[PDB]
DNA sequence: TCCAAGTGCGGGGCACTCGTCTGTGAGGGGGCT
DNA sequence: AGCCCCCTCACAGACGAGTGCCCCGCACTTGGA
């Protein structure tokens, strides 16, 4: 959303951007597509992701948060590892 | 070959003996 | 381990080739950003192009199309009330590894037509 | 018949022979009774109109049994009418419920109690106008599954088995017969599923102020080769044709209802060419 | 046009004494109908028994799962991995229902996808199904069918005794997603008060179950996977235990066997459609007259021989294999006797019927011996199972085929230990088949008395190759002359009246089972000379466009040559050039061609057409 | 003294209907290597 | 020398008020019991 300036996203785009990091993370190496899809469903049911209102893996979505809330979540999270904190700032 | 023509042919062949 | 008939497997990989290819790329291959939409005549043309057996258009083949729709292996992305008229659209909802598994148990390589 | 894909990618004695064909098709009727006795149904898929063949089968053979003839080519029939007819006119059990699958459960439950009461039903054009949805075919396949209800049916469209899955094709215990006659489709096409003279006829019924308003619209259309409402309003108030706005709006509403003026937001285009409109304009001189 | 067709009504009732066999006494007393009904009842009971023995193990596992849940919050569910043929398998659930009413273990409700469009309708269908199952085992309106009334009824009735509440979902894929998730959340909300057990009917795989169930729905699910056996396994079981059984007199040919297995293995995995196709084959075979009532057991065959009328001799004389019985006799008096006098053939008939029955019994036994001899070979050219060898040995003479020579080449290269193990297994399997199934059959002692001394001669050949290179060709030629040449004959080397038992009519069955509407429409739109048999409409090639054709054929041959968008005025001018009233004929032909779905009118454009074929 | 089932009638669920609104597939128009 | 890429416009879908119709409950009730 920062790169494409609040464009609608998908599960495949976000999963590709996540797997570009997970292959070099050395702590989240071998997570499948199923657990990431269930985590995307868990984000979808808590209304941190809202549908634009097709399959579940190709339905477009919207981020329902400001960036300051994510920036404060990065500060108040307990036991956040170093690789995730390095990936969050860049 | 039809049934009636073959039947008449065998009957004429066997009645001649 | 999902068991399918022969022509249902060929219809399924033809629907995958119709959803994973552009409409303008079909003229170069068969003459001899999710899945795209297609109509049933495009699926039948791709099936008779890649079949190389040339069977007839009976009731059982279109029944195989309808029971692939009712097995949630295809879908109806639009239309769906004028299916006989031809303005209904389909959508293939399977991945790549099941297509390659079907192509291995049949003998039809899908890596060429992509 | 094997169709090719390439065509998609690059884009008297006749009456005597017809009566001989009809007699050779009429020789099939005891065989059809023996097939219908053993649980199957009958499907016909020929070229010509098979209305007279099913009527002859109903007249010469099933002249005593219960028969529900269903004209599927009728453009305004419903599944509710057929199910209410089976519920109330054959079984005499009141009207069927509004949800049709509960009506089919009711028909199954009341037909399970009465063996050897065989109901026939003869659906001309099983792929008709209001039978092309999947719900009507599901209801017909649930009705044809009962061991008492027997089914004869006709097929005319070329895309008919696109809406029969394997459940609807194993429920329909069909036996595909080729009754290809050469009779023309005279009953199936006469229904509702299949200018200048009307303009002159409506124009001869209007009053003189409507004649002046329509001639003003015709003159603007032939001059500028669609007119807004304000130019017509000024051209009608200059010649004392209208009293206020609602009179002209009622005249244009009557014009829209009689199909002589096409209004698009509010431009008024007459949907004809210039030559017929020019000959129509010189017809009133 | 007719007084029957109206413009208001769509349905017409002809009720004759309706309240709240089609054939009379003429057909039922005829012998062919009784033998057809008896044979079909035998075969249907046999296939039903095989389906019960196939299903009973996982049925017992489901009953053990339900009772173990009864002997005990999330709800226990059981995904039953059935095949893609759901209306083939629904009777499975029916049998389970009776088992759940055998031990008084649970109460069964079947939720069909057609009656569950909304959540409200699904809850009403569930509560109504449970309450009417209670009323059936030992009427409320559907407005008062809620979970409150269900909890009050379950507290009123079954608390004093726990009775489980089984909710069967036969078609899991055809359900709506949202109604299914709300139904699972409703059934999981009420656990602890009402004991719910859920079973499913998932056809494809478990990945569909894990994909259609979200995180919050699958948080309250404790599923256990049950797997039923596949449909080709059921096909092979039915084809090896019923259709190749020696105790039935009706035998299919090779062509019809290959046709029915082609329909199964290539189009649909339905045992139901295969059974109805075999039933149509049996019906069209047995409905060929009263002389075809002789295709039964031997004593009833003798009775029907003593029962036959005059025309039955003249319809068993019309068979094409009866003439090799006549021409091969050098006599003349016997030819006069069996051609006309109607009783000498009536005395000569039972020896021919006994020869046919002996030929089919020895064919089955020699086929079992040959498939045990050929099945252990690598690369299996003649076929692994019994059915492909059945087709290949009935369709032609098997020794003239190149695949038998390839089998002989790959078999003669083998060392003596595996060879003697293969032939010892073959003799053990053949004698096991001879004593376990052939011996209780009528006229089965003669077949064993024919085969068994030959089998002992093969056994002495096996001992001779135990005590010994050049004996191997002697043993192979002894197999070829004692098993394959005399008892594995083709359909053209058959006994002379084998058309009473073998059904060889494949064209009418192929055109009356497989339905081709488009082929008939295309044939009748290219050349009507195939149908009308007229003498001015004949075509040397199917595009010559003769002007005296029927009126639809000319319009079809005019728009068939053009592209997608068809202009109407040059179409009308071409029809006027090929052949007031002509415009009305063109309008009628365009209406008939639009009604069949070949073209359609354009909406954006006036006076044009869009064709719908290619 | 009451009463069983037709029945007359109000009320709510539902289905069409008219208007608005927005994507969009393919026919149509302008350039191309 | 047929082909490559935007335009756009009435179907497709939605949708939303909104309004009439038909099933359904339900008291009436009445000639009978």
């Amino acid at each position: 959303s920062q790169i494409y300036d609040r464009d609608s996203f998908n599960f495949e785009i976000i999963y590709a951007r996540f797997s570009k990091f997970a292959k070099v993370s050395t702590t989240m190496q071998a997570v499948e597509r199923s657990i990431v899809l269930k985590a995307f469903e868990h984000l979808r049911i808590a209304e941190l992701i809202m549908p634009l209102t097709v399959q579940k893996e190709f339905e477009m979505h919207k981020l329902a948060l400001t960036y300051s809330q994510i920036h404060h979540c990065m500060q108040r999270y307990q036991a956040l590892p170093t690789e995730v904190a390095q990936w969050a700032q860049s | 070959e039809d049934y009636e023509i073959w039947k008449a042919r065998m009957l004429a062949k066997a009645q001649a003996k | 381990s999902l068991e399918l008939p022969y022509y249902a497997k060929f219809l399924l990989i033809a629907a995958f080739l119709a959803s994973h290819n552009a409409a303008k790329q079909d003229k170069r291959l068969f003459v001899k950003l999710g899945p795209k939409s297609f109509s049933i005549d495009r699926l039948l043309a791709i099936f008779y192009a890649i079949l190389e057996e040339k069977v007839g258009l009976t009731c059982n083949l279109l029944s195989q199309i309808s029971t692939l729709v009712h097995l949630n292996l295809l879908s109806f992305v639009s239309g769906e009330q004028n299916i006989m008229e031809g303005s209904a659209r389909l959508q293939c909802t399977i991945g790549l590894e099941f297509v390659l598994q079907i192509g291995k148990v049949v003998g039809f390589n899908v890596r060429q037509y992509l | 018949f094997v169709p090719e894909s390439d065509g998609y990618f690059h884009s008297a004695e006749h009456e005597g022979s017809i009566n001989a064909i009809m007699e050779e098709y009429r020789s099939y009727f005891p065989k059809w009774m023996c097939i219908l006795n053993e649980g199957f149904n009958i499907l016909l898929y020929g070229l010509g109109s098979k209305h007279q063949l099913l009527q002859s089968f109903h007249r010469e053979v099933l002249h005593k049994q219960t028969v529900l003839v269903v004209n599927g080519f009728f453009p305004s029939l419903t599944i509710k009418d057929m199910l209410d007819s089976i519920t109330s006119d054959i079984l005499d059990a009141g009207i069927s419920p509004a949800n049709p699958h509960e009506a089919v459960d009711m028909i199954e439950e009341e037909f399970a109690l009465i063996p050897e009461t065989h109901l026939f039903l003869i659906v001309h054009n099983l792929d008709g106008a209001m039978l092309r949805n999947v719900k009507a075919q599901a209801i017909l396949s649930r009705l044809a599954r009962i061991p008492n209800i027997h089914l004869l049916a006709s097929i005319d469209h070329i895309n008919t088995p696109l809406l029969w899955d394997q459940g609807k094709l194993c429920s329909f215990n069909f036996s595909w017969w080729d009754c290809t006659t050469m009779l023309p489709y005279t009953n199936e096409t006469a229904f509702e599923n299949s200018a200048l003279s009307s303009m002159r006829s409506v124009f001869s019924s209007l009053t003189t102020n409507s004649r002046g308003i329509y001639m003003l619209i015709v003159k603007y259309q032939l001059k500028n080769k669609g007119m807004p409402f304000r130019d017509l309003y000024s051209s009608c108030r200059e010649a004392f044709l209208v009293s206020s706005d609602l009179a002209l709006r009622a005249q244009l509403t009557e014009f829209l209802d009689h199909k002589l003026v096409k209004s698009k937001r509010e431009q008024l285009t007459i949907p004809i060419d210039g030559a017929l409109l020019q000959q129509f304009l010189e017809e009133q001189e | 046009m007719d007084p029957t067709i109206s413009v208001s009504k769509g349905c017409f009732v002809y009720k004759n004494g309706a309240t709240r066999s089609l054939l009379g006494k003429e057909v039922v007393q005829q012998p062919f109908y009784e033998e057809y009904r008896k044979a079909w009842n035998q075969i249907n009971d046999h296939i039903a028994d095989l389906q019960h023995r196939s299903y009973a193990r996982t049925l017992e596992q489901l009953v053990d799962f339900v009772v173990g849940q009864a002997e005990r919050e999330v709800l226990p569910t059981a995904a039953l991995l059935t095949g893609i043929n759901q209306p083939d398998h629904l009777s499975q659930f029916t049998a389970l229902t009776q088992r759940l009413h055998a031990q008084r273990a649970a109460m069964v409700c079947v939720l069909q996808s057609r009656d569950c469009a909304t959540l409200k309708a699904a809850v009403e269908t569930l509560v109504f199904g449970l309450v009417e199952d209670n009323a059936e085992v030992e009427r409320l309106r559907r407005s008062q069918c809620t979970m409150k009334q269900l909890k009050s009824w379950y507290t009123n009735n079954f608390d004093s005794e726990r009775r489980q509440l089984v909710v069967i979902l036969p078609d899991f894929e055809c359900f709506n997603a949202s109604v299914l998730q709300d139904l699972i959340l409703i059934l999981s909300a009420h656990c602890g008060s009402l004991p719910f057990v859920l079973v499913l009917g998932v056809a494809t795989a478990m990945t569909a179950v894990h994909g259609t169930l979200p995180y919050h729905v699958s948080s309250k699910i404790r599923l256990r996977v049950f797997q039923t056996q596949a449909a080709p396994t059921g096909l092979n079981e039915v084809l090896d235990k019923v259709l190749l059984s020696p105790k039935y007199a009706f035998h299919l040919s090779g062509k019809t066997f290959k046709f029915l297995t082609h329909i199964f293995l290539y189009y649909d995995f339905s045992i139901h459609g295969f059974i109805q196709g075999f039933k149509y084959c049996l019906m069209e075979h047995f409905f060929g007259g009263n002389a075809f009532a002789l295709c039964t057991d031997y004593s009833k065959a003798l009775g029907r021989i003593k029962q036959l009328t005059h025309e039955d001799m003249e319809t068993i004389r019309r068979l094409p294999s009866f003439r090799p019985y006549v021409e091969q006799i050098n006599d003349c008096k016997r030819i006069i006797a069996v051609l006309t006098d109607d009783d000498y053939l009536k005395k000569k008939l039972p020896q021919l019927l006994r020869d046919c029955l002996l030929h089919f019994l020895l064919f089955r036994c020699s086929l079992e011996f040959l498939t045990e001899l050929v099945g252990d070979l690598p690369r299996c050219p003649l076929g692994k199972l019994r059915r492909e060898l059945y087709v290949n040995c009935l369709n032609r003479a098997i020794i003239s085929t190149p695949e038998y020579k390839e089998c002989l080449q790959m078999l003669s290269f083998l060392s003596k230990d595996e060879f003697v193990a293969k032939v010892n297994r073959a003799l053990e399997r053949t004698e096991q088949f001879l004593v376990e199934e052939i011996a209780p059959l009528e006229l089965g002692e003669a077949c064993t008395a024919v085969l068994r001394p030959k089998l002992e001669a093969i056994r002495l050949a096996v001992d001779e190759v135990v005590k010994a290179g050049r004996a191997l060709q002697k043993t192979l030629q002894l197999i070829e002359t004692q098993i394959v040449q005399d008892h594995l004959r083709a359909l053209q080397d058959a006994p002379p009246i084998h058309e009473l038992f073998v059904f060889s009519d494949i064209a009418t069955v192929r055109r009356n089972i497989i339905g081709a509407p488009r082929a008939a429409l295309h044939t009748a739109l290219n050349n009507p000379h195939f149908y009308m048999q007229c003498k001015c409409c004949e075509l040397q090639d199917q595009s010559l466009l003769v002007g005296t054709l029927p009126d639809l054929s000319v319009v079809y041959k005019l728009h068939l040559e053009c592209g997608r968008m068809i202009n109407l005025f040059d179409w009308l001018q071409a029809f006027r050039s090929v052949v007031p009233q002509i415009q009305a004929r063109f309008t009628r032909a365009v209406a008939e061609l639009q009604f069949l779905g070949y073209i359609k009118m354009s909406k954006r454009k006036t006076d044009h057409a869009t064709r719908l074929t290619w």
